[PDB]
RNA sequence: CUUUAAAUCCUUUAACGAGGAUCCAUUGGAGGGCAAGUCUGGUGCCAGCAGCCGCGGUAAUUCCAGCUCCAAUAGCGUAUAUUAAAGUUGCUGCAGUUAAAAAGCUCGUAGUUGGAUCUUGGGAGCGGCCG
């Protein structure tokens, strides 16, 4: 019953020499085992489907049609993310698109607007995101001015945890999935942009590896 | 980042490229953080300290990671100078 | 060319989307916690409290210590305190930004007569108040929409013209009253 | 915008009138052809008087044969037909009768699968024809 | 009573005045847009509904009626003129290879836009390089 990890990433976070996912984020690790998040992030992890695209092939054999789920993932603390399947089944593509929003999450960073006072509640600058022909953008909010935006991308970002914010969009935002993955492109690059309260040096901290071969040498061969 | 007393609200401080000054996103794989280790001048031995270096993924990307590699371990004094 | 007034202004604004869930569940919510008629009302409660959130932004969006902003800005916080929402260890021009709708609605007189602890529930108080039963600092009070100040709280009881407060009974009892009397004889 | 120098106004402003006057939405609202073509003339509504009864056909996929009225208007005389909305209110309207005559709501434009009509009957012979549907009122005989 | 040129209206106070408190609240909807029935009975491309897609062919969640249900509630629906949505008039701030769109090409008067370079430092001082 109890979860068999596949790769060392997997017996590192397990044997519970690990102790958060930040240095995770921070040595840009890539994630391959979706219960890891389950392990980090508890029952705060909420998900929540978006559409169902019913999509139809044509072949000799008649219409073919299967179904692609949209559904997005995270707990309301600064953790979002997205995850895209398609499947004959429409309960089958709604698990491997939780497992592969699960998978896939960007922590996002918010700033304060003028008065730096408090915890931070909105985006700390005019960041952009463009994919297809949607382009979204985000704005930094006052306290209390709320979400304004279209419902899914309102869901999205409370979900994610910002909570003040101005957006505007432009293109067709009728599909979905593109506008779904514009409005994630665009809060997803929160964390990536030079901000000269960042111009401090970095000091290098070792790798996991680098400090845990000792232990992954004789856990798995 | 700052409120009114001075800590800090940053759940994590990113990384940051050694050679383009660039810093490293999360969702970013082809980063590179690449240890150099020095070597004693009495006789030649591994000491057992490093240096550690970092790259971005555009610079591998574009091709240029091992001229900037060659410009930080000369700088920090491991390339000879004449070279 | 008369003698007139001409003066009008609307007190609410209609949601831009019509049909929406949360924004209903949110409002239904507030009704049944605070024992609202109709939308309208915290409908006009939103409105006064954008009002006043759009106010501080366009003081707050000048320099400091500019003798205009620092004057209305004293004022509004003053009135913010003596109307009874914010504190005295929080007087600072960036607080308004954080204020609440339940903030605005528990100074309300109904939820104020129903909390301080004389009518059985909140529909019980509104009741009350709006069939004239309670006074406010030596004068009768009839709309549950007065705006409670921080001065006048500890001086709101039952009237003296009241069945309940010590007078002269109201319509039903005399009725009973008299019938049992003329039964009697 | 292409030309940006400090003292190019009068060019921008001329090359934006042009093109506003070119379109289509103000150049209907900003010419008095549209307005001498509109059987109304800018008005929300206008009395007739009916003439006779005909029937129009369908126009998509949905075979339905509908009835409407070919009234005469009384500020210009121009004949325009009108559609009678609710079910079996054509036995209402007799001839020769005063009718109060409502565009449909489409700006002059055919709607659904009835070709060629754009108004419809609100009022006949100074009673609602909601009211003598739900038989709250009568109409005079 | 009071107000008022005299009155009505508002307030005050007597005497009455409610249990199904019959002292009885309507307007448009229930396929999607857009909150709310694969309910029941009726006609069967007819009658009709429908701003758009479309619903009706003998099981109509969309037509005609009953119960139930959702929205604003002394208010609600419809037509018109107009504003934001329109980054579909774009000054901020739109497009021109293939979706609407670069004159066949060049010269050229108005109009518009125009390369670099002419000015600088010290003296004393309020003070912990600079206020």
């Amino acid at each position: 019953k109890e979860w068999l990890p596949v790769t060392k990433l997997g017996r590192l976070v397990k044997d519970m020499k690990i102790k958060s996912l930040e240095e995770i984020y921070l040595f840009s690790l890539p994630i391959k085992e979706s219960e890891i998040i389950d392990f980090f992030l508890g029952a705060s992890l909420k998900d929540e489907v978006l559409k169902i695209m019913p999509v139809q092939k044509q072949t000799r054999a008649g219409q073919r049609t299967r179904f692609k789920a949209f559904v997005a993932i995270g707990d309301y603390n600064g953790h979002v993310g997205l995850g895209v399947k398609c499947s004959k089944e429409v309960a089958t593509a709604i698990r491997g698109a939780i497992i592969l929003a699960k998978l896939s999450i960007v922590p996002v960073r918010r700033g304060y607007w003028g008065n730096k006072i408090g915890k931070p509640h909105t985006v700390p600058c005019k960041v952009t995101g463009r994919c297809g022909s949607v382009l979204v953008r985000l704005i930094p909010a006052p306290r209390g001015t709320g979400i304004v935006s279209a419902p899914v991308p309102k869901k999205l970002l409370m979900m994610a945890g910002i909570d003040d914010c101005y957006t505007s969009a432009r293109g067709c935002t009728a599909t979905l999935g593109n506008f779904a993955k514009a409005t994630f492109d665009a809060i997803s690059k929160t964390y990536s942009y030079l901000t000269p309260d960042l111009w401090k040096e970095t000091v290098f901290t070792k790798s996991p590896y680098q400090e845990f071969t000792d232990h992954l040498v004789k856990t798995h061969t | 980042m700052q409120n009114d007393a001075g800590e800090f609200v940053d759940l994590y401080v990113p990384r940051k490229c050694s050679a383009s000054n660039r810093i490293i996103g999360a969702k970013d794989h082809a980063s590179i953080q690449m240890n150099v280790a020095e070597v004693d001048k009495v006789t030649g031995r591994f000491n057992g300290q490093f240096k550690t270096y970092a790259i971005c993924g555009a610079i591998r990307r574009m091709g240029e990671s091992d001229d900037s590699i060659l410009r930080l371990a000369k700088a920090d004094g491991i390339v000879s100078k004449n070279f | 060319p008369v003698a007139r007034s001409w003066v009008c202004r609307k007190t609410y604004v209609t949601p831009r989307r019509p049909f929406e869930k949360s924004r209903l569940d949110q409002e239904l919510k507030l009704i049944g916690e605070y024992g609202l008629r109709n939308k309208r009302e915290v409908w006009r409660v939103k409105f006064t409290l954008a009002k006043i959130r759009k106010a501080a932004r366009e003081l707050l969006t000048l320099d400091e210590k500019d003798p205009r902003r620092l004057f209305e800005g004293n004022a509004l916080l003053r009135r913010l305190v003596r109307i009874g929402v914010l504190d005295e260890g929080k007087m600072k021009l960036d607080y308004i930004l954080g204020l609440k709708i339940e903030d605005f609605l528990e100074r309300r007189l109904q939820t104020q007569v129903f909390k301080l602890g004389l009518a059985k529930s909140i529909h019980h108080a509104r009741v009350l108040i709006r069939q004239r039963h309670i006074r406010v600092r030596k004068q009768v009070v009839n709309i549950p929409s007065f705006i409670v100040r921080l001065d006048s709280q500890k001086h709101i009881d039952f009237s003296l013209r009241s069945p309940y407060g010590g007078g002269r009974p109201g319509r039903v009892k005399r009725k009973n009253a008299k019938k049992g009397q003329g039964g009697a004889g | 915008g292409k030309c940006r120098g400090l003292r190019t106004a009068r060019k921008l402003r001329s090359h934006r009138r042009d093109q506003k006057w070119h379109d289509k939405q103000y150049k209907k609202a900003h010419l008095g052809t549209a307005l001498k073509a509109n059987p109304f003339g800018g008005a929300s509504h206008a009395k007739g008087i009916v003439l006779e009864k005909v029937g129009v056909e369908a126009k998509q996929p949905n075979s339905a044969i509908r009835k409407c009225v070919r009234v005469q208007l009384i500020k210009n005389g121009k004949k325009i037909t009108a559609f009678v909305p609710n079910d079996g209110c054509l036995n209402f309207i007799e001839e020769n009768d005063e009718v109060l005559v409502a565009g449909f709501g489409r700006k002059g434009h055919a709607v659904g699968d009835i070709p060629g009509v754009r108004f419809k009957v609100v009022k006949v012979a100074n009673v609602s024809l909601l009211a003598l549907y739900k038989g709250k009122k009568e109409r005079p005989r």
